[PDB]
C-alpha cells in the first residue's frame, strides 16, 4: 500500500532518420573488407563499396 | 506453348522461394540483423527460432 | 524527448529501483541503438498495482 | 537478489557475480536481519 513511482519510456526503432543515438561515437571507413557494420544502429555483418 | 509453360511455371517457384524471405512467422522482424541488435542471447534464440 | 545523446547505463547500473523491465529491446543493447521519438511518462500508484 | 538470475543487469551481475546463460542448479536466498545488522561497515560490494 506505499506508493511508487513508475516511469514508462516508448519509442519506436527504426524509421525516418535517428534523432537520439546512444554513447559511442564513431569510427573511420574500411573498405573490401569484411566487418561488423553499424550505421545509426542498424547493424550487418558486410563488404562496404 | 507448351515450351514456354515450363518456363513459366520455373519462375514462379523461385520467386515464391525469394518473397518469403519477407515474412516474420511470428516474430518480431523479418530482417535477422534486427533480431540481433536488439536482443540478448537468451531473448534472441526464441526468435532466431 | 528528442535531440540528445541518452546515456542509459546511468539509470540501471543505479540500483534505485525494483522493477525494471523492458519489452521490445534487452537493456544491454540500449547503448546502441538509435530511437527515432522518445516519449516519456510519470505517475504514482500503489504498490500492488 | 533479482540480479542472481542467468541474464540480468545492475551492481551485483555487471561487477561482481555474473551467472552464465547455461546454468543448472538451485539458487536459495533468505533473510538475515538480526544476525548480520549491528550500520555494520564491513560488507562490501565493487562499485
Amino acid at each position: 500500500y506505499q506508493p511508487y513511482r513508475v516511469v514508462v519510456l516508448s519509442f519506436e526503432l527504426l524509421h525516418a532518420p535517428a534523432t537520439v543515438c546512444g554513447p559511442k561515437k564513431s569510427t573511420n571507413l574500411v573498405k573490401n573488407k569484411c566487418v561488423n557494420f553499424n550505421f545509426n544502429g542498424l547493424t550487418g555483418t558486410g563488404v562496404l563499396t | 506453348g507448351k515450351l514456354q509453360d515450363v518456363v513459366n511455371q520455373n519462375a514462379q517457384a523461385l520467386n515464391t522461394l525469394v518473397k518469403q524471405l519477407s515474412s516474420n512467422f511470428g516474430a518480431i522482424s523479418s530482417v535477422l540483423n534486427d533480431i540481433l541488435s536488439r536482443l540478448d542471447p537468451p531473448e534472441a534464440e526464441v526468435q532466431i527460432d | 524527448i528528442s535531440n540528445c545523446v541518452a546515456d542509459y547505463s546511468v539509470l540501471y547500473n543505479s540500483a534505485s529501483f525494483s522493477t525494471f523491465k523492458c519489452y521490445g529491446v534487452s537493456p544491454t543493447k540500449l547503448n546502441d541503438l538509435c530511437f527515432t521519438n522518445v516519449y516519456a511518462d510519470s505517475f504514482v500508484i500503489r504498490g500492488d498495482e | 537478489v533479482r540480479q542472481i538470475a542467468p541474464g540480468q543487469t545492475g551492481k551485483i551481475a555487471d561487477y561482481n557475480y555474473k551467472l552464465p546463460d547455461d546454468f543448472t542448479g538451485c539458487v536459495i536466498a533468505w533473510n538475515s536481519n538480526n544476525l548480520d545488522s549491528k550500520g555494520n561497515y564491513n560488507y562490501l560490494y565493487r562499485l
